[PDB]
């Protein structure tokens, strides 16, 4: 059929800190 | 109480040494005389050089705690007198301003 084949960064608040 | 997570701001894990610092420390005894004016102590200043509490207070920038304050005074059933023992938060001291009130001196 075809003759030619080749043809938000900042959220509302500051990040929380999680316990280690 | 220990500081809750909702109120904390510093992010490092705190050290809570417990029994080595939450215990009773007895300071130098005062002598009550018929003409005594009264005394004061500042917290936590009183213990910054005493025991493991003192060491932690000096090794860390941040400190926090409550206190159980116990004042003792014995006398006989024939003695009389009354001491008012009170806790004044943020006890800022002032001077007599040179007596005349003209000198803006400060407590040392
Ligand atoms: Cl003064
Ligand atoms: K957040």
């Amino acid at each position: 059929g075809d003759p030619i084949a080749d043809m938000l960064q900042v959220l509302p608040t500051a990040a929380n800190t999680e316990a280690s | 109480e220990y500081c809750p997570d909702t109120d904390a701001t510093a992010v490092d894990k705190p050290t809570r040494p417990d029994v080595s610092v939450n215990r009773f420390f007895t300071l130098d005894t005062k002598s009550w005389a018929k003409d005594s004016k009264g005394w004061y102590w500042k917290f936590p200043d009183v213990l910054t050089e005493v025991g493991v509490f003192g060491q932690n207070a000096q090794f860390h920038y941040l400190y926090r705690s409550g206190f159980c304050v116990h004042v003792q005074c014995n006398a006989s059933k024939f003695h009389q007198g009354a001491l008012l023992v009170a806790v004044l938060p943020e006890y800022v001291l002032g001077t007599i301003a040179g007596g005349t009130g003209n000198e803006n001196s400060h407590p040392p």
